[PDB]
């Protein structure tokens, strides 16, 4: 007989089922798989989509049910470079402006993330009661330099995550008096400047702008973060 | 150079965050502790508040009694000499009853009794703390995943000190409380059962342990890599997938041909972790009870 | 086939070598110059394992074992059937792993993401190389490396460890294990915490990270925070592997006696060395 043999055989049956379950749970976004033209792929693999689950979202924001119909919900300015599958797709315009490649953004909801109390999670520090810089070089006041070593603007605030008490963006004022948000993760605060490797100074103007000066929506965050990260590949030319 | 978001460049602080209320009895929350700027370079600066109700007090009291029972035994072994206490600290050990005592509670204090008292206090501390992990989640309306995950760790602990010794018929089989002595116990356990490398549940426990380091290295790296797109705001990425979650998925899709989602990586995570101690407790529990010698067993099975 | 949201990312660019020549995919897999290198190294390696299998006289994957040259060969080359295949296979492995890492770098570049992943992977690669390259070279023979076999490599672990008594007494090994156990604890907690907020009690709204901080503060008096926990996992994992490589690189080189005896430096400090009492007096 043997209880240890029963246990090891049983465990391997269990683990196979567990892996099957875990894989299907991980197909709740992005599937069914598509051809390059957006139509459903003929081979979906041996794992089926899981039965749907529904997340109840806080503050009257509704629900998310996944899996569900996938749609990009935005135009994608790319075209095939080959006559068969598997090759890159070339930007049909300016990929920074069009938001493709590493400049890509997702059509998230055009509302701000809220905290557990239903208040905007990210606020400019100037509007965040009691918030202040508590350690490190305070970036407010510093000129902002791009990868061309030219000054694009000056830091006029920090946008802070209120519940998690963290710096999320720098607000940078440009020569025309408008501002843009830069992700904190993409700037280097130095003693005499903030340096931004991803963008040359002349690309700061094109950072997507926010529709209201004291809040930022998840859609806007995705457009800002995407554009800034896309500069690593695309700031290149010059001239 | 390029910033990597391993330590923060600038810290911000606001009023102390007293937390969400939900159904929590606020009367049992402490005030906040001090803020630590040192910690704040890597994680949150804020210390406290802590919740401590009757169960938490019982758990801390009992845990302290466990630690102090072992500790006074150490002092005793030190001949009450502070110099000797520091010198031989890792050599002291509170040991269980000899095998001749079986599972009785009749061993003298100095020959197992104190081990039983200490173990009793540990039993109460850990299970009351388990109760806390459940009730703290319940009071906030959260699922009970933590209490379930903690139960996998509790399974190995219980097998080691309680279930296996009871099934073997003596407390002498349990783990002593000492730094070196518990490592000596572990080595001996393996030698006596024919080399645990031949126990398939041990090899699995190792696959999950190593796999937990593989996976948290993958996952931590991944989230940091997409932190420039808000990647660590995982709950909202679950609710409203963003370019962080898509770039993360596609890194792995392009690398190894498949990927996770922002929620599902956490299910891979919780299982990779818990399976360490679930498979481990099974492997230990069968040892000596069902299988005297894993080498021998492996010659007739697999 | 592509994920529904994938096409917009499949642009040209990011390669380190070859320009557009290997800038394409096979199914889900990105290729790149380093995809070709990984394929060459892996394939050659696997072919050489199969030839080793033929020279050993077995196809059973639980029996195939490729051993390094015996200690008498020192750091020279050995005949292919007597350690040379191991040597070439190790070159292939190292080539395959480093190529995999560099391919990961080409993928990060195309996606516009940080390089944290391949940097992390490099710790694993360096632990591998500590075992098969740096340690053997410092010890003066390829034969101190581990053999490539599912079970024979465990034989090497047990034989190497017991060469120094109970290996548990290696202080770097104690640190390494503490990081491995701490990492698994942190992984369980992190997975649990996020799922418990995303999947709250029946009928309830998803919780927020605020609830996640609250839960931990309530339980232990501290929350490391959603950025911190990912920093922490990465540090705990990589520290575990750093201290593993460390624990082995010092073993057989700077310390080669029984590890238990290392601890005598402390017990024998003159201010308490001769005091009566205790385990040691
Ligand atoms: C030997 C071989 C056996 C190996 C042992 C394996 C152990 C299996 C344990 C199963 C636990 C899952 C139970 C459950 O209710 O799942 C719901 C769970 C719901 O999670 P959720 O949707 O996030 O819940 C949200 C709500 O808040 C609602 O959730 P909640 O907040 O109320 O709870 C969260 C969720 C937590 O679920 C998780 O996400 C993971 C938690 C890890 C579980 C740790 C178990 C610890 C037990 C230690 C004792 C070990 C004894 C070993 C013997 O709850 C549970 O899973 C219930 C666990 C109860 C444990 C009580 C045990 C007492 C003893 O969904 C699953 O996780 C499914 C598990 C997948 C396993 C599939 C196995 C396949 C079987 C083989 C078939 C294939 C054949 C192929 C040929
Ligand atoms: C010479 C030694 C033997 C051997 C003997 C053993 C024995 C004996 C055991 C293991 C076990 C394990 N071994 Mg082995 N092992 C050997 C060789 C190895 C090698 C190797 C590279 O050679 C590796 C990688 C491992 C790896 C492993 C792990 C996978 C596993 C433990 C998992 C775990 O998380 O435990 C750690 C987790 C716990 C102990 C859970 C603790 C939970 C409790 C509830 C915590 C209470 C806290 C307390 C109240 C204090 C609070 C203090 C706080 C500050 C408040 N072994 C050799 C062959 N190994 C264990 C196992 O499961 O084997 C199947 C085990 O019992
Ligand atoms: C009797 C045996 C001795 C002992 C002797 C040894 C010896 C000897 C060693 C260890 C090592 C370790 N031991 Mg010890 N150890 C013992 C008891 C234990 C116990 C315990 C509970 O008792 C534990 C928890 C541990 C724990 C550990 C870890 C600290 C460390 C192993 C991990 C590591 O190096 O990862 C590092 C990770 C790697 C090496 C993996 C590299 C992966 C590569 C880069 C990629 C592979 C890709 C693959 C080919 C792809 C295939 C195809 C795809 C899957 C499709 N030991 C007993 C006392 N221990 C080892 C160590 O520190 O090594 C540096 C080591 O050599
Ligand atoms: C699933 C596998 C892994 C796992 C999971 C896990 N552990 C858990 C949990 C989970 C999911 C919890 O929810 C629970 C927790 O609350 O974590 C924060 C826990 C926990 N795992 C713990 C420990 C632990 N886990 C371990 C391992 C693991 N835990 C696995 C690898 C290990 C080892 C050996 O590897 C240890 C030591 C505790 C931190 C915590 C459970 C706490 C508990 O039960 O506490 C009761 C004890 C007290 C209330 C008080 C004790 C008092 C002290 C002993 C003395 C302190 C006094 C002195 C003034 C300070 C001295 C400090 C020194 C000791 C350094
Ligand atoms: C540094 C922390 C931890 C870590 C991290 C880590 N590992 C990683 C990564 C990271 C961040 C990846 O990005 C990468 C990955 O793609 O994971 C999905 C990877 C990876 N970790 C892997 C495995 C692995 N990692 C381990 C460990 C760890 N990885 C650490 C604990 C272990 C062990 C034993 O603990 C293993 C087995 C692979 C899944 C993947 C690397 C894939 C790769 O390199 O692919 C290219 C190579 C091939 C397809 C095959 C090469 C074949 C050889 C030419 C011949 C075989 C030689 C081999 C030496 C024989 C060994 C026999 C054994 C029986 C001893
Ligand atoms: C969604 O987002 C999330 C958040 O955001 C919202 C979160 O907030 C959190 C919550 C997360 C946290 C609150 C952080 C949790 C913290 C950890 C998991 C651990 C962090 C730990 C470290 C950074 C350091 C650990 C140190 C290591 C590994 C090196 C230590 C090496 C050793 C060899 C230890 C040796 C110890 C000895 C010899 C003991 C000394 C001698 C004695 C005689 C006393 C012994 C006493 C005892 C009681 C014996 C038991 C001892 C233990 C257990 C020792 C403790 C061990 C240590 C290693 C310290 C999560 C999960 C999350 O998901
Ligand atoms: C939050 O976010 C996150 C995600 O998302 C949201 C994630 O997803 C993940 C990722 C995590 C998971 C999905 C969880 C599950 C993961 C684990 C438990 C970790 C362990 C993983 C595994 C064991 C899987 C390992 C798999 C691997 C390494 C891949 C398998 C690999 C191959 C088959 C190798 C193939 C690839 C190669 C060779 C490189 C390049 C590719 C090519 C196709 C090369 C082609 C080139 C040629 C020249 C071909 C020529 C062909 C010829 C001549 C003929 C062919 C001949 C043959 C014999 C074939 C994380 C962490 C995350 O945090
Ligand atoms: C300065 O000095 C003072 C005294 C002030 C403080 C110093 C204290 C010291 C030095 C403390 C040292 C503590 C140490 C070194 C502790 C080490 C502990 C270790 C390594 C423990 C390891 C494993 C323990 C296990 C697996 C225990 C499992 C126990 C159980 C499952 C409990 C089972 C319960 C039993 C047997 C009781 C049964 C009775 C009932 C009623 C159920
Ligand atoms: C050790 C655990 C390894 C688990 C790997 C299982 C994953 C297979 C998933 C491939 C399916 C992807 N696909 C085709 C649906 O897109
Ligand atoms: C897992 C890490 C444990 C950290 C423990 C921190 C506890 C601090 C609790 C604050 C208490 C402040 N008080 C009440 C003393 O004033
Ligand atoms: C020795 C300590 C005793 C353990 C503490 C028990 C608390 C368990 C909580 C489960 C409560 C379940 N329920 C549905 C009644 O809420
Ligand atoms: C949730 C992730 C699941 C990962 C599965 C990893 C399987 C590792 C294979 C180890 C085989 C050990 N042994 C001796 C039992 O055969
Ligand atoms: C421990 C073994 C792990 C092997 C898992 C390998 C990953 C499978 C990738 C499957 C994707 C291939 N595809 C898209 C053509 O289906
Ligand atoms: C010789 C000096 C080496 C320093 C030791 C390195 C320890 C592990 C490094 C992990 C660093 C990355 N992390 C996780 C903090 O982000
Ligand atoms: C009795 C079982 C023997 C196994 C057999 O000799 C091996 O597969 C040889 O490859
Ligand atoms: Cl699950
Ligand atoms: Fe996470
Ligand atoms: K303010
Ligand atoms: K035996």
């Amino acid at each position: 007989f043997d209880l240890a043999s029963l246990a090891i055989y049983s465990f391997w049956i269990f683990l196979a089922g567990l892996i099957y379950y875990l894989q299907t749970e991980n197909m709740r976004e992005g599937y069914p798989l598509e051809n390059e033209d957006g139509t459903p792929a003929a081979n979906q693999g041996p794992f089926p989509l899981p039965k749907p689950k529904t997340f109840i979202l806080p503050h009257g924001r509704g629900t998310l049910t996944v899996p569900g119909p996938e749609s990009e919900d935005r135009p994608i300015a790319l075209a095939r470079t080959a006559v068969s599958e598997g090759f890159p797709h070339a930007p049909t315009g300016d990929p920074m402006k069009d938001g493709v490649g590493p400049a890509s953004w997702v059509a998230r909801r055009d509302l701000p993330e809220l905290d557990g109390h239903g208040h905007n999670k990210i606020k400019p520090m100037k509007a965040a009661a009691g918030f202040h810089v508590s350690a490190g070089k305070n970036p407010i006041g510093l000129p902002v330099r791009g990868c061309d070593l030219e000054i694009a603007g000056k830091v006029v605030d920090i946008w802070v995550d209120i519940p998690e008490q963290m710096a999320r963006f720098l607000e940078v004022e440009l020569k025309d008096g408008s501002t843009r948000l830069l992700p904190m993760q993409m700037v280097k605060v130095q003693s005499n400047r903030v340096h931004v490797n991803a963008l040359s100074s002349d690309l700061f103007a094109g950072i997507p702008t926010i529709k209201s000066p004291t809040e930022v929506t998840l859609l806007e965050e995705d457009k800002i973060c995407g554009y800034v990260a896309g500069g690593l590949m695309y700031a290149a030319p010059k001239r | 150079a390029e910033y990597q978001n391993i330590f923060s460049q600038v810290q911000v602080r606001g009023p102390a965050d007293l937390g969400m209320t939900e159904d929590v009895n606020l009367a049992n929350r402490s005030g906040v502790g001090p803020f630590s700027t040192l910690l704040g370079w890597f994680g949150n600066a804020q210390l406290g508040p802590i919740y401590l109700g009757s169960l938490g007090v019982l758990s801390l009291f009992s845990g302290l009694m466990w630690f102090f029972t072992i500790g006074i035994w150490f002092w005793y072994q030190a001949g009450w000499n502070p110099a000797v206490f520091l010198r031989d600290l890792f050599f002291f050990s509170l040991e269980p009853p000899a095998p001749e005592y079986g599972l009785s509670f009749a061993a003298p204090l100095k020959e197992g009794g104190l081990w039983l008292i200490a173990s009793f206090f540990m039993f109460v501390a850990v299970w009351s703390w388990w109760g806390r992990t459940y009730l703290r989640a319940q009071a906030l309306g959260m699922g009970k995943h933590t209490a379930w995950a903690f139960l996998s760790a509790i399974w190995l602990w219980m097998v080691l000190g309680f279930i296996r010794p009871i099934l073997m018929g003596s407390w002498s089989e349990a783990v002593p409380y000492g730094i070196f002595s518990h490592l000596d116990w572990t080595n001996n356990f393996s030698l006596v059962h024919g080399n645990l490398f031949y126990n398939p549940f041990h090899g699995l426990s190792i696959a999950f342990l190593y796999g937990s380091a593989l996976l948290f290295a993958m996952h931590g790296a991944t989230i940091l890599a997409v932190s420039r797109f808000g990647g660590e705001r995982e709950l909202e990425q679950i609710a409203d997938r963003g370019t962080a979650a898509e770039r993360a998925a596609l890194f792995w899709r392009w690398t190894m041909g498949f990927n996770a989602t922002m929620e599902g990586i956490h299910r891979w995570a919780i299982w990779m972790a818990v399976l360490v101690t679930l498979t481990g407790g099974i492997g230990i529990l069968l040892s000596g009870t069902v299988v005297d010698n894993w080498y021998v067993w492996g010659q007739n099975h697999g | 086939a592509l994920l529904s949201f994938e096409r917009k990312y499949r642009v040209p660019g990011g390669t380190l070598v070859g320009g557009n020549l290997f800038d394409f995919w096979v199914g889900p897999f990105y290729v790149g110059f380093f995809g070709v290198a990984t394929f060459f190294f892996a394939a050659l390696g696997i072919i050489l394992i199969a030839w080793s299998a033929v020279l050993q006289g077995t196809w059973n994957p639980q029996l195939i074992s490729v051993y390094p040259p015996a200690l008498e060969y020192g750091l020279g080359g050995a005949p292919l059937a007597k350690g040379g295949l191991w040597q070439i296979i190790t070159i292939c492995a190292t080539g395959a792993f480093v190529s995999w890492a560099l391919r990961e770098v080409e993928i990060c570049r195309k996606l516009g993401i940080g390089y944290h992943i391949p940097f992390a992977f490099a710790f694993a690669i360096l632990a591998y190389l500590t075992l098969v390259l740096f340690r053997p070279v410092m010890m003066g023979a390829w034969g101190y490396a581990f053999p490539y076999g599912i079970w024979t490599h465990l034989d090497w672990v047990s034989n190497t460890g017991y060469t120094y008594g109970n290996f548990h007494y290696n202080p770097a090994h104690m640190i390494a294990i503490s990081f491995f156990f701490t990492n698994a604890l942190a992984l369980a907690l992190h997975g649990a915490l996020v799922l418990s907020a995303a999947n709250p009690e029946k009928g309830k709204e998803m919780r927020t990270p605020d609830h996640e901080d609250t839960f931990f503060r309530d339980l232990v008096g501290y929350s490391i925070g959603t950025l911190g926990i990912h920093r922490l996992g990465l540090l705990l994992s990589l520290s575990a592997v750093f201290f593993s490589a460390l624990c082995m690189i010092i073993t057989g080189t700077i310390w080669f006696d029984q590890w238990v005896d290392w601890w005598q430096w402390w017990v024998k400090l003159p201010w308490w060395a001769n005091i009566p009492g205790g385990i040691n007096g």
